[PDB]
């Protein structure tokens, strides 16, 4: 099927990923070797060029006179399974008796872990993340008091019919996964898989999800990744009548089997909205602390 | 044996005498999709020399009070050449890139530029300033084309993230006393092996002066910056009529 | 009826507990993974990258926050003047808080290993000059003149074709690890100081600009390690999010 | 030892030491990752690498 | 007294939990099984069967619900007119909701693989004609004329002894799987469109009927897969059952 | 008219590429489609009323009383299965009591 | 391993990977079915099968 | 129900009941009910020395 | 559903109990030990003085 | 913006003061005769 020479000698169709680098085992910190004086020409390791964009390859064996230091300090705590396998508050649902937010004994919560600043800033250090999770629900009264009450935690994937009321039909959970728990028992705890249509979630989507003439009205779709809308989480007080205890459900997400790609600058301004990298303009805080002068401390 | 470079891809060529080096992004050279990562069964077209070549977008004037400019990729090549016609006619797209920023000046001019590649560079607003209005940017500012758009708050990069930590990405400097060119090579970075070119901008190119341009009166005041970029290992699939956006 | 008896440590939710939990979906096989470039396997891959140090953290208003990344050098009278000085404590509040080392060492409590600051000159080609970049270890107060600062570790930097130099701040500690310094009892953990002194002067011909600027770039070495993950302290959050 | 291979790390050379009591491998413990780094992917991503003792821009 | 301590995940009933439970009847051996024909082992055996697609979902009254399974073709003026168009999204609300693919993909959330529509001509033997059956991938709006629809995937169908043709709508997606499209943010997952255009005309002699009807039949291929079981959404239930 | 379905592949209709599909068929099985608990019945034990006012209640076993579980089993006409019932008792208000 | 064979799948060539703590095999876990299909039972149930590339009604 | 948060040195100390540090993304925390047995955790040797 | 039945000696905290407890920090490797002189291994070394 | 679509070279003044633009052989014919105004403009080589 190939006769001409401009298709036999072609680099078209090379599928292998030509990598310059090789991951080497680094269980301990790097050991220091002994170094003496140098008084030579041409060999100059203190002089770099950051215009190349690469970082310095300068060791301290080249800059000072050093000793042998067999370093046995581990790199096992900077891994991602040691940095992200730490549960944090991703959501918080309230089930009041009288009110306006959720006055019918049921509550729906669109799954986003971009609603509390302390857990958002960690995952937004990377732009693609692939992880299994482990959710944990911690139900209680506003006063911290525990009561004898039964609840249903339904997971409603996208497309499935969302429950409109307490006595609705979707709560029969024939295919949707559900969890029944009493408030006197320990917190519930389920492990979720990686449920994306893609190969990884992405907390930043530079683009619009639909086609069409992009106008002022349909502007809020900018940044919406529908690969990330994993569904909807719903709660009710299991019953036909109204409850007699106000509740507050807290959700705590722990990651495991984590992988991550393409690090990012970490944020310094205060978040304002969910799934939105907006900020205040007149109040642009600097990253750090100020000084009186540069020569004084 | 390192300050000179000749970049020949396709029917185009760049010759430089004050180069730094060539940065290969994330240790990866651009490639074509494998039979395992691919899911689309349709055969993709691989136009190997008609789109894989250098395109020169525009010229930006560096002044004393220049705050910065950003260009989204491949929004810059949707109305330019055979690349911007295979993309209008196809639904998918997969290409690396080779960016090249030129800024020539004398040996009596001083300044620096940070030329960084930020993937998935979402754009924010000041939210009315007070932070109470839930606003979103318009379309001319998120996908601004080949003309680019000027950063209004470069310290936070118009996204709330700092300019100081941007050196974790791909980057080079343009220090007018050492070099006048920055060659960055970028593979295809996405969760998907193929993706749409008219809706999704995979990365953004940031050109920010850290050190301001200074010169003495009598010299040349007009100091342009010029972006010149080449697709590499491009692939297209899913053929239907032509749509602009 | 296997006999068991419940020990303490029961019906408690420890967030840093790594145990087996109940799946919700059976026989779910997730989407296969493709080759994405940039696989971060360890966070210490990211501390070795050179990020900008905001030594000139004097300007505060929003119109002058880009003046904060570069500090100047000018024509002096050749007395061995002082250009700039900054503490070498990354987890402390100051210039290093604008780095990917000083934001990730906020999520850790105890650090070890060497650092490296990498200054870069952004002046003319026809300009020449020399600087002394001294690391004064702890105990040493702010040096009053250059005659004392040459007693510490130092590098003499000559501007030229290679525009950049590395001062490898070495590991000189009594401890194996050191925690984050702050004002009070915890100043026992300070790493020292780094000063920059005009060795000769910044010489410039006619027709070239009489003032330049230096950009500092901070990173870590291959011996750097961190320990005892925590919550970052040098960033807060005003309420009413969304 | 029959068990579904349905974690988000199946398909990698990384070694894991996990504990599972179910048939679903996404339920397992996090385990011990492999301690492998690739620092020259972010810190020296140049085509033609240069030696320490040499001048970088020759 | 074996020491144990209870972890969280306790005293909860997870419906998708697969564990061992307590039997009520000991030493019960159930009735042996005979050979019954039709053993369904996998539900994907049932998606590959060709079921009728209600392309002509215009009539609404109960007296005209059988007019909904076949769409007509008649004698036109040969300008390349439009016969019918329908979206290729099975989990969406439309023609595919009348299939065993569009009722079983409602019990799943994410689908992959190719489809195939199989049109059948139920006109006279003496009638001849030709049609263009175009799959316009996403981004493409509703084509205004046949000159644009031939740019997508298409098949030219010639009526004859073999009365049926297959348009294999192929798998052209950025993702590996795709979820169910609907109006809004989830239109990102649409599969496209399928239009039918008169290529030449529907030619008929004297004494034969001047109008025919086409029956579309929809199915799936051997590469089709589904994932992430859920509850079906496009069917409800008014209360007071019995 | 033969009644059989199309044997047409996409290797015969368009120009295709090699796509090593590693997508599993393990979630369309019946043990993955029916091993999901659903409400088959619901019994009420009121104090005052007419349905069950004597503190006892009988319920004839039929899983054809709630629409969402009926429609799944009525996709087939013969089914052979072991089951696993689970009883979830509570007050109408959701309150749990010592009973 | 003495245990009663009294599940509703005893008497089939299908392979199952079950967990049981009782003598009654109907109590066991559902397990992993065998991934076998028979699509030509519903989709091509003809006496004399015909090739794809051929015309079906010759 | 109670929350037992361990705040290592440098981490932001909680100033109130409804503060922000109680979200325990990196700080280890323990939730317990008073009706349950006593909590019990094992700490390692955590000194720089 | 492994069958177990709880014996007495349950939900009690015995101070002289030596059992396994739950760690708070995963993958923590503590600071290595140096040679310090005076390693007391048994308290009967101190009664002979 | 249109001229970068053809063959081109980007030339940087420096120590090496000279660059070569190799106008390549892009013709339908094997040989070409001399162009001039009229019917023989069919043989033009292009522009630089
Ligand atoms: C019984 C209840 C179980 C609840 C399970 C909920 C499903 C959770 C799926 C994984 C969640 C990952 C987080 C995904 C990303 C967020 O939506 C971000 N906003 C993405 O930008
Ligand atoms: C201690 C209480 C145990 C309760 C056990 C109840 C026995 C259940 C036997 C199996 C039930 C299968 C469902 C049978 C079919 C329904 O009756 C349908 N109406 C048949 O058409």
């Amino acid at each position: 099927g190939d006769r001409v020479a401009d298709v036999i000698e072609s680099s078209i169709g090379d599928s292998v990923s030509r990598a310059l680098t090789q991951a080497l085992p680094a269980p301990t910190g790097q050991n220091t070797q002994v170094s003496s004086h140098r008084l030579d020409t041409g060999e100059v390791p203190a002089l770099q060029a950051a215009e190349i964009g690469a970082s310095s390859n300068t060791s301290d064996e080249s800059m000072i006179e050093t000793r042998c230091v067999l370093n046995s300090h581990s790199t096992a705590e900077t891994t991602l399974d040691s940095f992200f396998s730490r549960a944090g508050l991703v959501g918080e649902i309230d089930l009041p008796l009288e009110g306006t937010t959720n006055p019918n004994g049921y509550a729906n919560w669109d799954i986003d872990i971009t609603g509390y600043a302390q857990m958002r800033r960690k995952v937004e250090l990377f732009t693609y993340m692939r992880f299994d999770a482990e959710f944990t629900f911690v139900a209680c009264t506003p006063t911290g008091q525990v009561v004898p009450q039964l609840l249903q935690y339904m997971f409603v994937p996208p497309g499935a019919p969302k429950p409109e009321s307490r006595e609705s039909l979707a709560w029969q959970t024939a295919t949707n996964p559900s969890v029944f728990v009493k408030l006197t028992d320990p917190p519930a705890q389920v492990s979720v898989p990686f449920m994306s249509p893609a190969s990884a979630y992405q907390w930043f989507y530079d683009g619009y999800p639909t086609f069409g003439e992009h106008k002022q009205e349909k502007d809020l779709e900018y940044g919406a990744c529908p690969n990330n809308m994993m569904g909807t989480f719903s709660v009710r007080t299991v019953g036909s009548s109204k409850s007699k205890y106000p509740l507050v459900v807290r959700i705590y997400m722990r990651m495991k089997h984590v992988r991550a790609w393409i690090p990012r600058p970490m944020r310094n301004q205060n978040y304002l909205f969910k799934a939105n990298p907006n900020y205040a303009g007149n109040s642009i805080k600097p990253t750090g602390t100020s000084r009186s002068a540069i020569t004084t401390l | 044996s390192d300050r000179v470079a000749q970049l020949t891809i396709g029917n185009s060529t760049i010759t430089t005498q004050e180069a730094a080096n060539i940065i290969v992004g994330y240790g990866e050279w651009p490639s074509y999709c494998s039979d395992d990562d691919a899911t689309a069964v349709d055969k993709p077209t691989r136009p190997d020399v008609s789109v894989n070549r250098f395109y020169t977008l525009d010229t930006k004037l560096w002044e004393k009070s220049s705050k910065g400019w950003y260009w989204k990729f491949p929004d810059v090549l949707t109305e330019t050449g055979v690349f911007g016609q295979n993309a209008q006619f196809h639904y998918l797209y997969r290409s690396g890139f080779c960016i090249h920023v030129q800024c020539n000046a004398s040996k009596f001019h001083q300044g620096a530029l940070l030329v960084a590649i930020l993937p998935e560079y979402v754009i924010g607003t000041v939210a009315g300033g007070t932070g109470t209005e839930d606003s979103h940017p318009p379309y001319k500012q998120t996908q601004p084309g080949a003309d680019g758009f000027e950063l209004q708050h470069p310290y936070v990069l118009d996204a709330g993230i700092p300019i100081s930590q941007l050196t974790v990405c791909h980057h080079q400097r343009i220090n007018l006393r050492t070099n006048n060119c920055a060659t960055i090579i970028v593979p295809y970075m996405n969760t998907l092996p193929f993706d749409s070119a008219l809706n999704h901008c995979n990365f953004g190119l940031l050109v920010v002066p850290i050190s301001p341009l200074d010169f003495d009166q009598g010299a040349t005041p007009v100091i342009p910056i010029t972006i010149t970029l080449a697709p590499m290992c491009s692939e297209f699939a899913g053929l239907r009529q032509a749509v602009t956006q | 009826g296997f006999p068991t008896e419940l020990k303490p440590g029961t019906n408690q939710f420890l967030t840093t507990d790594d145990g087996v939990s109940a799946p919700i979906l059976p026989n779910f096989h997730p989407t296969p993974c493709i080759h994405i470039p940039g696989e971060v396997r360890n966070l210490l891959e990211l501390c070795q990258v050179e990020t900008i140090l905001e030594v000139n953290n004097v300007p505060t208003n929003a119109t002058s926050l880009m003046e904060r990344l570069r500090f100047p050098v000018s024509a002096q009278a050749g007395k061995g003047e002082l250009c700039a000085v900054f503490r070498a404590d990354p987890g402390r509040d100051g210039p290093w808080q604008s780095t990917m080392l000083g934001q990730l060492c906020g999520y850790y409590t105890q650090w070890s290993g060497s650092l490296e600051v990498t200054f870069m000159f952004t002046g003319s080609f026809m300009a020449t000059g020399k600087m002394l970049i001294a690391y004064t270890p702890p105990g040493g107060p702010l040096p009053k003149d250059r005659a004392t600062a040459m007693l510490g570790t130092h590098v003499i930097w000559d501007f030229g074709l290679q525009s950049s130099v590395t001062l490898v701040i070495p590991w000189i500690s009594n401890t194996h690890y050191r925690a984050h310094a702050r004002d009070g009892v915890f100043d026992y953990y300070t790493t020292g100081l780094v000063s920059i002194w005009y060795q000769t002067n910044y010489v410039v011909p006619i027709g070239a600009p009489n003032t330049a600027y230096i950009i500092a770039l901070a990173a870590a070495q291959k011996n750097f390690t961190m320990k005892l993950c925590k919550d970052t302290s040098h960033i807060l959050q005003t309420a009413s999010i969304q | 030892s029959h068990e579904n291979s349905n974690s988000a790390t199946e398909g990698s050379t990384i070694n894991y030491t996990t504990i599972n009591y179910y048939k679903d491998s996404y339920a397992a413990t996090a385990g011990k990752q492999s301690l492998k780094q690739d620092p020259d992917k972010f810190a020296n991503p140049v085509k033609d690498i240069f030696t320490e003792m040499a001048a970088p821009l020759k």
